[PDB]
């Protein structure tokens, strides 16, 4: 789907958010749908509210974590 | 930019107008800016662009 390879910039994630997904270095979102809450709890210095407004976003354009996808990118 | 009003006023202007300084008042602007020039509110002028 063209909204996963998406980069986060376009989430309208707050810069906390972003700090977090840099430490993460995940770019797209089709792989991170993959990734388990735990797996976003693993970011260094990140806390609820990142990850509650993580998955506010993704509901806000129907999506959640622990999806699954083929050959992606 | 002086919208929806009379003659525009400077960075110093508007600082005081509230209460502020004028770096202040040009970091609001830049910070606005930078929300404008975001995508998702930033579809509509850039049609009114047509570039």
């Amino acid at each position: 789907d063209p909204i996963l390879l998406r980069p986060v910039d376009d989430l309208e994630l707050t810069v906390r958010s972003a700090n977090c997904l840099k430490a993460e270095a995940i770019h797209y979102i089709g792989d991170l749908v993959q990734r388990t809450e735990v797996e976003l709890l693993k970011t260094p210095n990140l806390g609820k509210k990142s990850l509650t407004e993580i998955k506010d976003v993704l509901a806000s354009r129907g999506l959640s974590l622990g999806m699954r996808l083929e050959n992606w990118p | 930019f002086g919208i929806d009003m009379n003659t525009d006023y400077t960075l110093e202007e508007v600082g005081k107008q509230f209460d502020v300084t004028r770096e202040r008042i040009r970091q609001i602007e830049a910070k606005a800016l930078r929300k404008l020039r975001h995508p998702s509110r930033s579809e509509v002028l850039r049609s009114f662009l047509d570039d």
